[PDB]
């Protein structure tokens, strides 16, 4: 979520993300990112009807937050930091 | 009105065609393209929508040359077409 | 009983109900009557989505 090509540590609540980034060689203090406007995060594992994943959907070079249901694909932009 | 030479970069908002050449000051818009792109690592997003069809050159012959008058606009003196 | 409401106590008013009924269910329908007659529950768990 740095964008750093590390894997960083996330816990995904639907407003916020708590990011804690590598720092390789350790992990940094844990930060709260707050999302912005109105915009509410999908929580994997939190609905068995649809598929929540890290990936890159866009081509852009970065995971985004994707969510795959039946009847649509909505993909959350990663903008660096936790921010969404 | 001080420049010499100009050096035009077409994203579709002229005539391409081998009939007419494009004048230097045209109107209208640009072409959208298809395979539209967005990057994000800076923070937040950059997104491409547009591609350049063609190059071309153009000579203000009014100040290069001798007993020119009007200033019509700039001449093509070459272009390089771009298909995709 | 099929419904959502909200409900009518006295401290319950802000609180959103959904109902159902067994008997829409069709639960008994899914096995045999020759298996057997007397079909209860034993258990129930919730997944809230």
């Amino acid at each position: 979520l740095m964008g750093a090509g590390l894997s960083d540590l996330v816990l995904i609540g639907p407003k916020s993300v708590r990011l804690y980034a590598n720092t390789r060689d350790g992990f940094a203090k844990g930060k709260d990112v707050v999302q912005s406007g109105e915009i509410t995060l999908p929580v994997p594992g939190a609905d068995p009807r649809k598929l929540v994943a890290f990936s890159d959907v866009l081509g852009s070079g970065q995971a985004h937050l994707v969510e795959v249901s039946a009847t649509k694909v909505t993909c959350w932009p990663n903008l660096g930091r936790g921010r969404f | 009105a001080d420049w010499l030479f100009y050096l035009v970069f077409d994203y579709g908002e002229r005539s391409n065609n081998l009939k007419t050449p494009p004048a230097f000051s045209t109107t209208g818009s640009w072409l959208c393209r298809q395979d539209r792109f967005s990057r994000y690592e800076y923070g937040f997003e950059i997104r491409t929508r547009r591609l350049c069809r063609q190059v071309l050159m153009y000579h203000h012959l009014q100040a290069l040359d001798s007993k020119i008058t009007e200033h019509n606009g700039p001449t093509l003196v070459s272009r390089l077409i771009l298909n995709y | 009983n099929n419904n959502l409401a909200f409900g009518a106590g006295t401290d319950t008013k802000t609180s959103l109900q959904a109902s159902v009924s067994f008997a829409d269910l069709k639960i008994r329908e899914d096995y045999p009557a020759s298996l057997g007659k007397i079909r209860r529950i034993k258990q129930i768990s919730v997944t809230l989505p």
